[PDB]
């Protein structure tokens, strides 16, 4: 390969060898792209003009209100589609379609990144096939209508738990007789390389953006960043700007369930063991046999089993903080920032405010400049937490 | 040296390997076992037996169930290494290789698998998710332990991967004859990579994937192939007979019996 | 007065004698905070920072394929709440708090106002109350919990027909006798004097933006700007800077129904009756004997008994035209956006989309630069298309 | 001039004016007739009459439930004018007042309104949703016709508005005890006004809004007002007997003699 598909420990290329020429090539017109200028203008105009780049970075000054406590949000939830995963699906159509590939196969849990590897497509004339646990497919309706709306072809997968493990086992199976002419559009920064390292350079604007926004705003940088972390997209696009930067905090966000102690949660890296799946080397939700389990949390989107290499990496040299938040602490921060913020928040990015203002409510006189990653809008959650 | 003696045997008989495929406590423990010798008894020159798994990325619906029924029964690997250890008991010269995931031999760490392996008298090991250039590990545990290191030779192998998998590997050569996953479903010209293989010495190649008539195991044999691997249309017949286990052996053994005279 | 409550012959300031006052506290409010430097970096920053703007425009290019029209979006969808209406809102709450009030009274249809002037109000601090006639609280579920989470008190309207019409009546009962200490959100340009001047001025970022924009991008300005007219606020936003621009033409989409014909339609202002409601005088959906009636469209949002009269003086002389588009005609327009480009269009904005796609495939060998004002997001819709 | 002659009788007597309200047709056009008879029979000296409007947005829970109930019977503004037609045939003297919403009166031109009004009988017309600022049409129109053009005096009003009031109305000048809308529900110092609408030499003061007891008439007429409006109390009665119209009527008669008794 031309890059490591190791980041220290984890990561790696673990899939049946039918499909390492699919990935030697996927890297490899990667790294052409991102060295073309002609590439990078197109992803830019795309990212621009289409999807409403550059967001907001809004100061919460109600929220912070009796504290020495200073908190942005980058506004992810005002992209096109409402969350950062719009971001990443734009750059793998074209990457797409500079490898000469029509189809697109994607893998989807919430639906979330259904649609958004739906949308992307149809913009740009690719034929899109996805993969969904038939569990999920029954749960996740308004999602499967807006993909099926956009032109996809939504596909039930029975196999397993029918969740997303299962619809992500689907894909590469697809994959692994399709891909001379279907490209597949991975959902977060996990899986083989060079997928961690293509959707967290295809995030990167986040943490950039956050950093020359902050920069203006307040002429310094963060005392910390938090973000989300289900797969670990949302988390290392904010991230990798700032990985250079010592002084700034690194906070990744595992959801807790409804108690680590009780193993109903989704925090693999920090309470979770060591494997190998999904084409990756990384900690994981598993039993005792090494049978891959599901990850639990009020949070439908924060359910991948595993967690990205780099984060699992950035946590073994001590670079960035896991942490976990319960789904009641999570049902917390959403309702605070509807009321004193006027914002409805992703359950998912939710996880991520909820540490901020434990943060903040616990050492209320500590001076903090702290900017949280807003993934995802929230008008998705209204009906669930009614319930 | 099971394989090895197995080849040279059936060299001298001018005959090709069949092996056939099963998940170990399909549908059950007990029938499984009776599957089992039911398949050697019909001819079974070697045997391919998976282990249950969560996900079975590289398989297709038909050993997708397998998987299913036999974790449906409670199936658990510890019980799959105790099922191997009294067929060797039973089988003292058939070549035994396991069809295995990454997750499965790294859990009780990689090193402990192939002592595991030893211990009851495995063959060989494929692991269905580790490509050569990740096989370091597991290529070096296995030979440690006297278990050969089973790689898949595909048909779009460069040469750099042939001289790979001929340096690296022991036992057989798993030479696909398809792109997609596993399945009857879908029928695979592979006389170029038969004749590279043999030129770097590699192990016999031992043709896998949509085998499911006689008269594919003869055509692998006639383009240079040592042998077959059959699972699908094996397991199919397991699927097809689970409300008669005497019915599900009786075809059993008339496909086995079948798809070893092909061969001959 | 300051201003002039009239557009030719249409607006007007038809409120009980006792409300006088609070419009004419509110007039001379608004055209301080105009010249007030202060108040604009203040409502600038707000419309920047905490709502996403500039919004992008959108060049749909596989939708006008095989035809010789150029169309462009403005991405009204992509501001936060997901419409237009937050634009309006925000400059109104702070006019509220720079007259010393603290209290703010809402009307809402579809609750969309609603939505809005709840998140403007518990972002700036105000008591929110909010009318919505039950008929609507029954039928607007999501929008309803939406509000209460962000701290608004909703209040259902028997009285009439327990719709719009009536929500409209209580918020103007109400602020009768309660104008001293809250000031009344209006939810579009209709209604008394000021307030079809005060919600244009603070919806013009709209064609403001598109015009630097469309400059930017084609260095020529359209040929025609088409925006959909429930109450007039998006169309009216959107036309605002182009008025004095006599080469471009300004285009008006009101919803047809099931067709003008069946009477079974939302277009007052080209098939209603000229009367004096609201406190205004305007077009209006009227029984023969001057007893207002309905506005019906597959769209909730584009139920407004009314027109705004700024809208009803533009077509009298000519310098803008108002189409109508049906219930199916919107349908399509939607379906195509979705599968084309990618974007869920509220049904509101279909029905302006719908008529630009008219316009192309009628004449499509004709040369043509269109822009098309989408209002909001079509998430809320999904439901609705679906059955 | 029927107001004129009314005030200048009662200045005579040094007596207030007792003015109910009611919506025409409300709870029906027969018992609405009926109601009006036993209204001016209880000692009525004039009668404010609003005709059903589905938009009454300067009216409380119960005028809006007398428009309601109006149009539950099919009440359209034609059969009004026929109501009015006779309760003029009926009674001579008596001013009748109609409490109009801006719709009502321009639907079929302002003018032909006003003429309509004075072809019947009407004698002064209130237009609750149109300010001073506004009524020119409706004060010209009303003038050409003889209809005495009535205004909202306000307890927010500035001297402005005082001196407008004064130069246009004619009939009675409609003084608000209150802010918000119609009703009994909440009870509302208008010396000041009083006093300099007399200064204007404005038409005698009504005052009107959350009057329902004798004790406010007589303290409207103590304060300087020439009499006071009473609605929601009125129809109160109405809603509370809608089983019963014997005693709808016979309570009618009851409140609005003690009514007028405090004004004497
Ligand atoms: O069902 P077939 O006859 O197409 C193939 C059977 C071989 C089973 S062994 C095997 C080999 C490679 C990857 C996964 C597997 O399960
Ligand atoms: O119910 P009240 O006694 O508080 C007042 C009754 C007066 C009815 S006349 C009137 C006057 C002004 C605006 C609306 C009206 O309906
Ligand atoms: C898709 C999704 C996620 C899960 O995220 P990763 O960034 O891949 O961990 C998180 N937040 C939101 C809003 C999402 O929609
Ligand atoms: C609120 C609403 C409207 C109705 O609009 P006016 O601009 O006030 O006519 C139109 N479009 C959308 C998306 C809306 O939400
Ligand atoms: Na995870
Ligand atoms: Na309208």
């Amino acid at each position: 390969t031309l890059l490591n598909p190791y980041f220290g420990e984890f990561g790696g290329m673990y899939v049946p060898q039918i499909l390492m020429p699919a990935l030697n090539q996927l890297e490899e017109a990667f790294v052409r792209a991102q060295k073309d200028p002609e590439f990078q203008a197109q992803f830019a105009d795309l990212l621009k003009n289409y999807a409403g780049r550059p967001t907001a970075l809004t100061k919460c000054q109600n929220i912070t209100a009796g504290t020495r406590t200073t908190l942005y949000l980058k506004r992810e939830d005002l992209l096109h589609g409402g969350a950062h995963k719009t971001n990443q699906v734009l750059g793998q159509a074209l990457l797409a379609k500079r490898m000469g590939k029509s189809e697109i196969i994607a893998e989807t849990g919430a639906g979330q990144h259904g649609v958004a590897s739906a949308l992307a497509s149809a913009l740009l004339g690719l034929k899109c096939r996805i993969y969904m646990g038939a569990k999920d497919v029954e749960r996740q309706s308004p999602n499967v209508f807006r993909m099926r709306l956009m032109g996809a072809e939504v596909i039930p997968v029975h196999s397993g738990s029918a969740t997303l493990k299962d619809a992500c086992n689907e894909a590469l199976r697809d994959w692994s007789g399709s891909y001379e002419t279907a490209h597949y559009m991975l959902g977060t920064a996990a899986g083989p390389h060079p997928y961690p390292t293509i959707v967290r350079e295809f995030q990167r604007m986040i943490g950039e953006e956050t950093k020359a926004q902050i920069l203006d705003k307040e002429g310094r940088l963060p005392d910390a960043v938090i973000a989300c972390v289900g797969g670990g997209s949302n988390a290392i696009g904010m991230f990798a700007d700032f990985i250079n930067d010592t002084s700034v905090g690194l906070i990744g966000v595992e959801p807790g369930g409804h108690g680590i102690e009780t193993g109903e949660h989704g925090a693999p890296l920090k309470h979770g063991r060591v494997g190998i799946y999904f084409g990756m080397k990384a900690p994981m939700m598993q039993t005792a046999d090494g049978q891959i389990e599901e990850s639990y949390s009020i949070s439908a989107g924060l359910d991948f089993p595993s967690v990205g290499p780099q984060h699992a990496y950035l946590n073994s040299i001590g670079r960035a903080d896991y942490v976990s938040i319960t789904d009641d602490e999570a049902l917390e921060a959403f309702k605070t920032l509807c009321r004193h913020e006027g914002i409805i928040p992703a359950l998912e990015s939710s996880h991520a405010l909820a540490h901020a203002l434990k943060m903040m409510r616990e050492q209320p006189e500590k001076e903090q400049l702290l900017v949280v990653n807003l993934s995802g809008r929230g008008d998705k959650d209204i009906f669930t937490v009614h319930d | 040296e099971r394989y090895e003696n197995l080849f040279a045997q059936l060299n001298d008989r001018r005959e090709g390997a069949f092996v056939p495929f099963v998940t170990l406590g399909d549908p059950g423990i007990e029938q499984s076992l009776k599957i089992i010798d039911t398949l050697i008894d019909a001819g079974a020159d070697a045997l391919e037996l998976g282990v249950p798994f969560s996900d079975p990325l590289a398989d297709g619906p038909t050993i997708q169930n397998a998987n299913l029924r036999a974790f449906a029964a409670g199936v658990t690997p510890a019980q799959c290494f105790e099922m191997l250890a009294l067929i060797r008991e039973k089988h003292p010269t058939i070549p035994i290789g396991l069809l295995m995931y990454a997750n499965l031999v790294f859990n009780n760490g990689i090193d402990a698998f192939y002592a595991r392996c030893e211990q009851v008298g495995v063959d060989s090991v494929l692991v269905a998710d580790v490509p050569v250039e990740e096989s370091a590990p597991f290529r070096q545990a296995a030979l440690r332990h006297n278990i050969a290191p089973i790689f898949i030779c595909p048909p779009n192998a460069d040469d750099d991967l042939l001289r790979q998998v001929a340096s690296y590997g022991r036992g057989y050569t798993y030479l696909l004859s398809r792109s997609g996953v596993t399945g009857a479903e879908n029928r695979g010209p592979l006389h170029h990579l038969i004749e590279k293989l043999k030129e770097y010495h590699a192990a016999p190649a031992l043709q896998g994937f949509g085998i499911s008539s006689p008269e594919q195991v003869s055509a692998a044999v006639r383009a240079g192939a040592a042998g077959a691997i059959s699972g699908s249309a094996i397991v199919k017949i397991i699927e097809k007979n689970l409300a008669s286990p005497k019915q599900m052996l009786a075809e059993l053994r008339s496909f086995v019996s079948a798809m070893k005279a092909a061969s001959r």
